[PDB]
RNA sequence: AUAGUCUCGUCAACGCUCGAGAGGCAGAGUCUCAAGGAGCCUCCGGGGGCUGUUGCCAUGAUAUAUAUGGAUGAGACAGAAGUGGCCCCGUUGACGAGACUUAGAUUAAGUAGGCCUACCGCAGUAUAUUCCUAAACACUAUGAAAUGACCCUAGUUGGUCCAUGAUCAUUUGGGUAAAACCAUACUGCAGACAUCU
RNA sequence: GCAUGGAAUAAUAGAAUAGGAC
């Protein structure tokens, strides 16, 4: 890479960090909530897209985007049936944040309930 | 003539051959399919070399 | 000899192909006419002579790469009622044309030399030339 | 060493 | 000119300097014939290639 | 038998299916089954350029022969270079630089001023200069002479003769590389001095010398055949569609109702999507085509594979260049179910 | 005369009356930059820059009165430090 | 050394002491080569591996 | 205010291979060690085998020294020098320091102003025009060819070009100098979530 | 580095003479 400028050999020898996260249970986060989770916010119901079956209470999980990259390693706060059942709640708390902070734009505070609370505030 | 006909033979999606952390994506239960994607970020294998090495093992 | 070497390199549209007695007759014919200086050599000279309107025999080399160099010639010969024959060797055609380099196309016209010696050479040449063009038109 | 008059023009 | 070619078993070109390959193949020139826009012999080439079917349209 | 399907419909069954059902619109045609005026106006000629003309001169001769609106090419050609030249005709001129990343491939004859001490020196130097290289363009080239880094990916010494002092080698290189400066640099590193005797391009962009390469004589002959005999077969044989230049691009098949909307400059949405390639990346250059196989546009993807497979609405791609003529397909927008619900 | 000089090149080939040099220094010289010997004496001007990124060579056009056969292997050629450019300048921008 | 291996049919290593297995395959050495950070021979290794297409990602 | 995230330096507790040396790794210099020797036999001066589960060098490592290894190495100088070349255990909790937020995750066709205007999307036009002239490249017309033409301190056969048109003239006339993109100015097209069964 | 220079036309960075409208 230094002399020829080819990147295929470096890309061959180096693997993504998400290879270390294969065995974890996945939860898919909306792109609006990705930056909020990177800033240390607890993930909630509106940020949730998909959840893997078999998630238990206080379980190790990985928060991932739709592009497959890993946001954080988190602690699950509701089980799968509780994820399906309720409409409001907290689903995860960030144990270790892996993603860079401003890789995604800041889209929190833009919503019906959020702007309603802002207006009443 | 060669025209793609309605209901022709085509490959359906197979998440088993999908890359790391996207494998078996159909097995995840769907809370909602209605969302607006944000054109930001990158796939883990498709990062630029600085971000690929900085995120590499 | 030279036929066995040059035969695989002949172009598909090279018809008619002369046989061995006809090969030797055509080559000695070209040699005699070049001694009489009645020969035009090269594609450009033969094309210019055909547009000029002189009459005679055309001898075309059969291994021309690319073929386009000789592609327009047989139909142009047919347009002027001028017979033509193909030889698969260009080196032999050049050597018979009194030049060291290969020559693709040879055009032989009687009475193209103002010299009296060339006229006498053409007079001695005329019987063999008539026999050769008769064998060409027989094909 | 100067832009052409048809290259840059004042807005209508 | 100098660059010559022969057809491979696959069909792709093989470029060489020798006029005759050691296998006995006769090499052909790799450069196309010169073209002039003021050329009046399209009819002759079309007819002669049509009598033998060498026209790409046919 | 989809591997035998032509142009951009080749291996169409490998595309992931987003919606397998649509109703055809009897508008447009297959690229090989177009009308002749639209075929010439969207044509691409892979040409065996001769030695002594210029590239611009050859393009001008083709423009004069076909009596078309415009022609164009793309390449940093040295003079007296035979071989592969892609001439785009009319609309296809917007795609002259679509395959610049594919690189080029030359076969070059280098002439050495003095005989080498040993024969393997030229091979060692040829493998030495393979890679990134410092080059300055010659004075013959119209571009300004500045030092740039250009990559020669592969090289192979086909032949070398000391008595003739001539070496034939094949080189695969990035676009913008000059074989003249390569032969000069070889001549300096061998220490005997050398230059470029002959140059021929055996591959340019996506098209090579095997991909239906024709001469200028064939172009003039086919134009004469169409003029005198009104036979289109030879003209259709020499002239390739512009979709040949769009191979290697990730493909999205669009419904016939959305083709005209994309031609009017709209973004492609999820309901317009029919099929897509595997592994489409965000901000990646793709081609929007239709079911007949003709290419609507060159677009930039705004979604990845997961969102193309799972999302119900949103911008799929944004048009970067538009290829299809406007109003070729009838406009059908505004008739959608949720669009009618929003209008009501 | 230059104030300071740096080790630019090492003699490799005298071909065609011009000096071929392996670039010892890790930066790219200006075109037509004066090349000196260590007593700060001008021998010629830079004519050509060539070679791969790992092994950069340059060709000096000798001044008049200087012959290429007069030098020997292992000789060093010097350049003023102002006439240099970073290698990353010619590299493509990220 | 003593630890030897052969590559299995599925692509996994099989370890043995024997220099030649039962089928006749010559075993490889399980231990990698020594390394130094002052290794100045990357260019030669890359060149020789590029001559034969043994560079990963080529 | 509360709470979370990132990057750090200290204490306490708990486990482990029990943790800064006369240490290890990487590198430079010198020296030593490879059955390269000797003696027997042989087969055709040479070759093969044996003495030779030998000899030479290193290692007591939880250790068979009658052992285990030896260049895909080991040892001495060296308890040295050097480190401004690298390395020397993890978990939990608390405290302290610099920060970023305090986030309920919007939008099935836009933004800003006064029904309209401007910007935004796409496709086009122009980026000086006409004449003369200078130059380059190539073609074409005419006369010259095989005792063909050109170059080199120059040849027991030198090299290059050459009817697939070389090398000189003569003017015979016309051709080429693009295309793509950015920016600016103008024109036009639409406000498109894609029904079609 | 992309065909050179001259003449005419157009525009321009403009400056001036003779004049209006305000």
């Amino acid at each position: 890479y230094d002399n020829t400028r080819d990147e295929s050999y470096l890309r061959s020898i180096i693997q993504p960090l998400e290879t270390l996260l294969v065995g974890y249970k996945r939860i898919v986060v909306k792109d609006s909530a990705v930056n909020a989770v990177c800033y240390g916010a607890k993930l909630m119901i509106p940020g949730l897209l998909r959840y893997e079956e078999g998630i238990e209470l206080y379980d190790e999980i990985v928060l991932i985007t739709t592009k497959g990259e890993a946001i954080a390693v988190a602690i699950a706060q509701m089980s799968t049936v509780d994820l399906a059942s309720c409409d409001h709640g907290v689903v995860a708390s960030v144990k270790r944040c892996i993603m860079e902070r401003d890789l995604y734009p800041r889209r929190w505070g833009l919503g019906p309930v959020a702007q309603k609370k802002k207006q009443m505030k | 003539d060669f025209v793609i006909k309605p209901e022709a033979a085509g490959a359906s999606t197979d998440t088993s051959e999908w890359p790391l952390l996207l494998k078996n994506f159909d097995k995840l239960l769907v809370r909602s399919g209605h969302y607006t994607p944000i054109p930001a970020g990158s796939s883990p294998l498709k990062r630029d070399l600085k971000s690929y090495i900085s995120s590499g093992v | 000899d030279n036929y066995e070497a040059r035969m695989p390199a002949v172009l598909p549209f090279a018809k008619p192909l002369a046989s061995k007695k006809l090969n030797k007759k055509v080559l000695k014919t070209v040699k005699k006419a070049s001694k009489a200086k009645n020969v035009k050599r090269g594609v450009k000279e033969v094309v210019k002579a055909l547009r000029k309107g002189e009459k005679g025999l055309v001898v075309i080399a059969g291994d021309i790469s690319p073929a386009d160099v000789i592609s327009h010639i047989p139909v142009l010969c047919e347009d002027h009622s001028v017979p033509y024959i193909f030889i698969p060797s260009k080196q032999d055609l050049g050597a018979a044309g009194a030049t060291k380099r290969p020559t693709s196309v040879v055009f032989i016209v009687p009475g193209s030399n103002k010299k009296k010696d060339g006229k006498n050479k053409e007079e001695e040449y005329k019987e063999s030339f008539n026999e050769v063009v008769k064998e060409v038109q027989a094909l | 060493k100067a832009p052409n008059p048809l290259s840059v023009k004042k807005k209508k | 000119m100098h660059l010559m070619y022969t057809l491979g078993p696959d069909g792709k070109r093989i470029y060489t300097l020798k006029k005759v390959t050691e296998s006995g193949e006769i090499t052909k020139s790799a450069h196309p014939a010169r073209f002039s826009p003021d050329d009046k012999y399209s009819r002759q080439r079309v007819t002669l290639k049509k009598r033998f079917g060498l026209v790409p349209g046919q | 038998d989809t591997s035998e399907w032509p142009l951009l419909l080749k291996n169409f069954d490998k595309l992931l299916v987003r919606s397998g059902h649509y109703t055809p619109i009897p508008a447009g045609s297959s690229p090989l089954k177009r009308d002749l005026k639209s075929y010439i106006s969207s044509g691409v000629i892979n040409l065996d350029k001769p030695s002594n003309p210029s590239s611009h001169e050859v393009v001008a001769w083709i423009k004069r022969i076909l009596r078309c609106e415009k022609t164009g090419h793309s390449g940093t050609l040295d003079p007296k270079v035979t071989g592969c030249l892609i001439v785009c005709i009319d609309r296809a001129t917007r795609l002259v630089k679509s395959q610049q990343g594919a690189g080029k491939e030359y076969v070059c004859i280098v002439r050495l001023h003095d005989a080498l001490k040993d024969e393997k020196d030229l091979g060692r130097s040829l493998e030495n200069l393979t890679g990134a290289l410092f080059q300055r363009p010659p004075l013959i080239s119209a571009v300004k002479r500045q030092l740039r880094v250009r990559t020669i990916y592969e090289s192979n010494l086909i032949e070398f003769d000391n008595k003739r002092n001539l070496g034939v080698f094949w080189a695969s290189c990035e676009a913008g590389t000059y074989m003249r400066t390569l032969c000069v640099h070889l001549g300096m590193l061998l220490g005997v001095g050398g230059h470029m005797q002959e140059l021929r391009r055996v591959r340019s962009g996506a098209l090579s010398e095997n991909d239906n390469m024709v001469t200028l004589h064939d172009v003039m002959d086919a134009q004469w055949v169409y003029d005198n005999t009104r036979d289109e077969s030879y003209l259709r044989s020499i002239i390739q569609p512009l979709e040949t230049l769009l191979v290697g691009y990730k493909r999205i098949v669009v419904k016939d109702s959305a083709v005209n909307a994309v031609c009017y400059g709209a973004k492609l949405m999820i309901p317009g999507l029919l099929r897509y390639e595997e592994g489409i990346e965000l901000y990646d250059e793709i081609v929007l085509i239709t079911t007949k196989g003709e290419a609507i546009a060159v677009a930039i993807a705004q979604m990845s594979t997961v969102d193309l497979a799972s999302c119900d609405h949103g911008v799929v791609a944004s048009v970067k260049r538009c290829i299809m003529e406007r109003d070729l397909y009838p406009r059908r927008w505004g008739l959608g179910p949720v669009a009618q619900k929003k209008k009501q | 005369p230059p104030d300071t000089v740096l080790e630019m090149g090492a003699f490799l080939h005298p071909c065609e009356g011009d000096i071929v040099c392996r670039s010892i220094n890790t930066k790219i010289p200006y075109f037509n930059a004066p090349i000196y010997l260590e007593n700060k004496t001008q021998v010629g001007k830079v004519d050509e820059i060539l070679g791969p990124l790992n092994e950069v060579f340059f060709t000096i056009k000798c001044g008049d009165g200087v012959q290429a056969t007069s030098f020997k292997e292992g000789d060093k050629f010097y350049i003023a430090a102002d006439k240099l450019l970073p290698i990353e300048r010619f590299l493509p921008k990220p």
